[PDB]
């Protein structure tokens, strides 16, 4: 099931989950590659997201721009980028660190396997081999959790008028 | 192999679906499809279109056999063709699917109760669970009428006694005498014929019909229903007074 | 597990968890096991009925009991039970003794599953292999979880009652 | 074997036997894991304060209102802290004792040992209970530091 | 049964009401489960009211948040309702475990009042018996005696 990839196995009271009720890896292999990759991304964007909305409300950057209140989640985006502002200083980052995928895996991502996918090569904790696999099973019950998480907190934080840790 | 089914281009039925299409149909039908089945114009058509031959047809033509192929969706999948095999199966085996009537329909009950009889080709020894169920059984086995081991006039009496008592209510209640200072006396005298009337037609039956379940051996005919029959009159007047004594004690 | 196998593939979270943290079961005989299911099946079957007739009771549906006391009695099941009248409590003792008596005496459950009071033992199959069938053990599986839940459930209702209203 | 550590031998001047040092190894492992949950637990509402917060039941935004060493209660995350003991004992009557064939071995559910560090057997089983000996002495000593020598710290 | 560890020497096989002459096997050993159990909470129970008579009640506060300082809690009948529920339901919690533990279910080691104390395992120099013996006698005794303290605290009025 999608290749070797680990989102199944080590997955709760049964060994093996193997959740895909659509189909949409069998009906497009060839794209394996490019859902881990996605599915990955994904998830760290969405832990970093959730673990953003929390810190703001204690440290704030030393930009002296985003050193200001009333900068919740719900205007801190239309609030910085300006007339060029913070917003974009995070964009060129985020594009910084996106062209470097590139370059590992070719201009049109053709290097893009099934055991490449989500691996930028930063390995500093993970040790040994069967770690290896089930660390990322760890990253991965933790990122598509946080991705529900992110979603339930932006949703209900701007629905209700939350804006702040317990979103409710 | 059957030639009708070789090289079949995709475009006049895509391979899962033909695959679907030929467990669905049963296989002794794929030589020759018999009419108004989809495999019947999978026939007509892919001997007239494919690679040998005409590969190209007209818009509308492609478009009106498009709508008559099956659109993968309305064949039963393996374990739907699975379901009918066996609850088929069951059904001709005689073991019903226990079912059970609700708000206009039935709920299954996931049990298989065996449902023809000892008997196979009697009609009423069709066990269900309300007459032949372990409980049911023994309940009627134990009624007064039934139960092992009483004298034809204890099951008169035993009879007798639950109607009597439970006569006197109707009449002793919503009676013409209802709210009169006795209103029960009154109950307890239309109680009484009743059970006399009803006792009146089991001597009837038991002058008539003779039933001989209940005589012992070397006896005159329905004697033991004749004498469950005027038993069951003594305990109708007995019960019938002494649920009036209750009444009016308490 | 020898005898506990009467009663597998029936409880724990999952079908097949023989849970028994306190080893009630180990060193108990197969009639032993056999009976402690039948006690089990019997409070969950109460407990099921009793849950039902709580809700039923505590939302304002009280008939008999408003048309015998000639006043809607109160929605806390527990304060309606004082008010019931007495001739209504003693009734209700008696019907549920007829039962007990009926099942018990006269129309024994069977010994190998002395669960069986309505005896689907003597019609059922449950030893097939049809699929639009023979699923017994779930429907099993649903009349004890179902029952355990409303086992803990009554007792929070009765609890809770009783202390914090 | 296990638990024998290195400054002690069996330190048996009272069990001694298989079945029954089984059974008490049991208990020294769950006291040792609950000491250091604890003992780490209760300098958390020092430093780094009393964290907690948000909707709770009849503790809307509580900032761990219970104070001190004890808790107390007064409504106060202690009534909350009921809570911590029911969900501890699903715990410990799903992830068990009677379903655990080793000592007090859960089947290693977060997998931290499947190399990610800890090992099997050798130190880290040694380490594991020779820590909770002592974080149950630390918890021990902390509870009468605050109930008659002031506060933790 | 005529020779168990009930049979001490003031009274010989002392069933005068008769559970004996139909008293089964298992009966036996059942109701001897029955006569461990209440001796040895009967024991616990005079300890727990002769000991905070001598000795002071707890120093502490039982209760963090309803201060009770284990003094307005009187020494006898009517702490019942001074205790919290909760301490008593704690209480009967940590007597639920100690049924609910290994078990003393008909058969098991636990049905004979064998649970595993063994405060007092003497190397069986024909003392088995000694302190098997004296752990029944004590507890009737003990029984007898937490009836007359009972009906001393609640006939009197307080204590004793
Ligand atoms: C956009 C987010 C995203 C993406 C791209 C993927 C991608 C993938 N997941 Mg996945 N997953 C996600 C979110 C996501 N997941 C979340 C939030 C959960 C928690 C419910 C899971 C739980 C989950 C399990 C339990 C398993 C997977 C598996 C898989 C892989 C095969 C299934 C497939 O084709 O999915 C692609 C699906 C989409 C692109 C649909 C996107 C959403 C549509 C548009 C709505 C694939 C790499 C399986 C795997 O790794 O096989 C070994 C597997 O067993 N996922
Ligand atoms: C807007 C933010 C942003 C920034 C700061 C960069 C920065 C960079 N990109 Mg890049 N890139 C961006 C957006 C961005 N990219 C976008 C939107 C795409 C399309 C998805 C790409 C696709 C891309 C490719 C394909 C390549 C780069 C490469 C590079 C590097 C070449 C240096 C250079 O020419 O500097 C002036 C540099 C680090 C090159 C590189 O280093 O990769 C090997 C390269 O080959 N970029
Ligand atoms: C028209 C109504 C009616 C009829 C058809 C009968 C019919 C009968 N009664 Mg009867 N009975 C009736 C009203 C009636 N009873 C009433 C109102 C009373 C109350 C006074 C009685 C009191 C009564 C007694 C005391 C006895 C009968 C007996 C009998 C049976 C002879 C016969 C079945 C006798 C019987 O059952 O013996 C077998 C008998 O001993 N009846
Ligand atoms: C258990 C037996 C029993 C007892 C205790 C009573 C008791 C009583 N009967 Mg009674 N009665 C009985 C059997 C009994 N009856 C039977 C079997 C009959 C059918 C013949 C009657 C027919 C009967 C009549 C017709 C009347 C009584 C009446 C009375 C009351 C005087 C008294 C309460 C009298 C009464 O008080 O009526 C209000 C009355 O009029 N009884
Ligand atoms: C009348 C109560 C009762 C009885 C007799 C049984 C009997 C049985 N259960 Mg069971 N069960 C019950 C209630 C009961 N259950 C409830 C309410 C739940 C929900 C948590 C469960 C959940 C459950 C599971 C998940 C499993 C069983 C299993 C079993 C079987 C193995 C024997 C066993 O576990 O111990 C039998 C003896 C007892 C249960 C003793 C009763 C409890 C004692 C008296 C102490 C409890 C007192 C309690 C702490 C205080 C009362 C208030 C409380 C609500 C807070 C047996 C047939 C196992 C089985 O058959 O699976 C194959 C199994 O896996 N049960
Ligand atoms: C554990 C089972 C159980 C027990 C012990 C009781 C006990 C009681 N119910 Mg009750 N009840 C139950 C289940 C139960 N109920 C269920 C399942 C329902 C839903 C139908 C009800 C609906 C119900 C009503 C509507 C009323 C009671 C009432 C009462 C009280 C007076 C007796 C009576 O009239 O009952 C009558 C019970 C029924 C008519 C329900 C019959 C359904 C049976 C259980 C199907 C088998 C008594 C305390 C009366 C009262 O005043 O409550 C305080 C009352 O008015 N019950
Ligand atoms: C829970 C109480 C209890 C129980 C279950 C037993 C059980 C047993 N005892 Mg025993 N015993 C007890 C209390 C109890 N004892 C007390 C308090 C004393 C001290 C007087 C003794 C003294 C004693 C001796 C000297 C011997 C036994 C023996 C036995 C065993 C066989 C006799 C028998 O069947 O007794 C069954 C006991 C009962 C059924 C108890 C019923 C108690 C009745 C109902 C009330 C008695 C009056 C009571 C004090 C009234 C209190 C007043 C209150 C209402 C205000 C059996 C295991 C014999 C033995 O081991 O043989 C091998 C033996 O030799 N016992
Ligand atoms: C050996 C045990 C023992 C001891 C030392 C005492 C001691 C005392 N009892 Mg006593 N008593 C006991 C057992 C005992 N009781 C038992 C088992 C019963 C129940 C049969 C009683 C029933 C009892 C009553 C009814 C009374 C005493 C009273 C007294 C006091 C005089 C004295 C403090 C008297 C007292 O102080 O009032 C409670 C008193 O009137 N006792
Ligand atoms: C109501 C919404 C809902 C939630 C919120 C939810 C949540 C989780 N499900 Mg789940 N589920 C359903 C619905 C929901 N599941 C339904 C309708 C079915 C029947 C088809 C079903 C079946 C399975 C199976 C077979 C497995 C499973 C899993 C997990 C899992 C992982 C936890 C962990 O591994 O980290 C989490 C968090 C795996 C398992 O581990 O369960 C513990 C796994 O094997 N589920
Ligand atoms: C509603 C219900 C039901 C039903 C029930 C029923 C059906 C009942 C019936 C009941 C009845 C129906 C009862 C009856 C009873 C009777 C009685 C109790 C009687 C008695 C009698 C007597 C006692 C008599 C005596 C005498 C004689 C014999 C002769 C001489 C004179 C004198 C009087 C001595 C069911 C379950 C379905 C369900 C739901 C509930």
């Amino acid at each position: 099931f999608a290749g070797g990839l680990t989102g199944s196995d080590y997955g709760g009271f049964g060994g093996k989950y193997e959740w895909d009720p659509v189909g949409f890896s069998t009906r497009w292999p060839e794209h394996l590659a490019w859902y881990r990759e996605a599915e990955l991304k994904h998830g760290r964007i969405a832990m970093l997201a959730f673990a953003g909305l929390l810190a703001p409300d204690l440290f704030r950057l030393p930009w002296a721009e985003f050193q200001d209140s009333s900068l919740d989640f719900a205007n801190a985006h239309d609030k910085f980028v300006a007339g060029f502002g913070p917003m974009w200083w995070g964009f060129i980052a985020c594009g910084g660190i996106e062209y470097q995928r590139f370059r590992k895996l070719g201009l049109g991502m053709e290097g893009l396997t099934l055991e490449n996918a989500g691996n930028l090569g930063w390995f500093d904790l993970p040790k040994n081999s069967e770690e290896r696999l089930f660390y990322e099973t760890a990253e991965l019950k933790n990122g598509r959790l946080a991705m529900l998480a992110v979603s339930g907190i932006f949703t209900a934080g701007i629905f209700w008028d939350q804006h702040h840790f317990p979103f409710i | 192999k059957i030639a009708y089914l070789q090289d079949i281009p995709r475009t006049i039925v895509e391979k899962d679906a033909l695959e679907l299409i030929l467990k669905n149909t049963p296989k002794e039908q794929w030589e020759n499809p018999p009419e108004d089945s989809y495999l019947y114009t999978v026939k007509a058509f892919a001997e007239m279109y494919g690679p040998g031959k005409a590969t190209k047809m007209g818009w509308w033509d492609y478009y009106r056999l498009k709508m008559d192929m099956p659109d993968t969706t309305r064949l039963s999948s393996e374990r739907e063709l699975q379901e009918i095999e066996e609850y088929e199966k069951l059904m001709m085996s005689g073991k019903v699917p226990f079912a059970v009537p609700g708000p206009s329909g039935y709920f299954f009950t996931g049990f298989v109760t065996q449902w023809k009889g000892k008997e196979p080709f009697a009609g009423d020894q069709v066990i269900t669970l309300t007459e032949n169920g372990l409980f049911a059984k023994q309940f009627l086995s134990a009624l007064a009428f039934y139960r092992e081991g009483l004298k034809p006039w204890q099951r008169g009496l035993e009879i007798g006694m639950a109607h009597g008592y439970f006569l006197i209510g109707p009449f002793t209640s919503l009676g013409p005498l209802r709210n009169t200072p006795e209103a029960a006396t009154v109950g307890l005298l239309c109680g009484c014929a009743i059970v006399g009337i009803v006792s009146i037609g089991g001597l009837i039956f038991g002058s008539t019909i003779k039933p001989t379940r209940f005589d012992k051996d070397g006896d005159k005919p329905g004697a033991g229903f004749i004498e469950m029959i005027n038993w069951h009159a003594v305990g109708g007047l007995g019960g019938a007074g002494f649920a009036h004594a209750l009444i009016t004690v308490f | 597990r020898e005898a506990p196998k009467v009663l597998a593939g029936t409880g724990g979270p999952l079908p097949e968890s023989f849970w028994d943290p306190a080893g009630f079961t180990n060193n108990k005989t197969d009639e032993e096991l056999l009976f402690y299911r039948a006690a089990e099946l019997k409070h969950g079957r109460i407990a099921m009925a009793a849950v039902v007739g709580w809700f039923t009771n505590a939302s304002g549906f009280h008939y008999l009991g408003d048309l015998w006391l000639k006043k809607p009695a109160s929605d806390n099941p527990i304060e309606a039970f004082n008010q019931l009248s007495l001739l209504g409590v003693f009734q209700m003792v008696f019907f549920i003794g007829c039962l007990e008596w009926l099942t018990t005496v006269p129309c024994p459950p069977p010994k190998d599953a002395p669960w069986d009071v309505i005896g689907m033992s003597d019609v059922l199959e449950e030893d097939t292999d049809e699929n639009p069938m023979a699923e017994y053990k779930k429907i099993q599986m649903q009349e004890l979880n179902n029952s355990r839940l409303a086992m803990v459930a009554i007792i929070g209702l009765i609890v809770q009652a009783t202390t914090t209203g | 074997e296990l638990g024998v550590q290195a400054p002690v031998g069996f330190w048996d001047p009272v069990d001694g036997n298989v079945a029954s040092f089984r059974r008490r190894r049991t208990v020294e492992l769950k006291h040792g894991r609950i000491s250091m949950l604890a003992a780490m637990g209760y300098m958390t509402p020092e430093i780094t304060g009393k964290f907690p917060g948000y909707l709770s039941p009849s503790t809307l935004l509580k900032y761990d209102d219970i104070p001190n060493g004890l808790g107390a209660i007064s409504k106060v995350p202690a009534l909350g802290w009921a809570q911590i003991f029911v969900y501890c004992g699903y715990a410990e009557l799903s992830q068990d004792q009677t379903p655990g064939s080793p000592g007090a071995e859960g089947n290693f559910g977060f997998k931290v040992l499947t190399s990610s560090d800890p090992d099997s057997l050798e130190k880290k089983l040694a380490s594991e209970i020779a820590n909770g000996r002592l974080a149950m002495m630390a918890f021990t000593g902390m509870a009468t530091q605050d109930g008659l020598t002031g506060s933790a710290w």
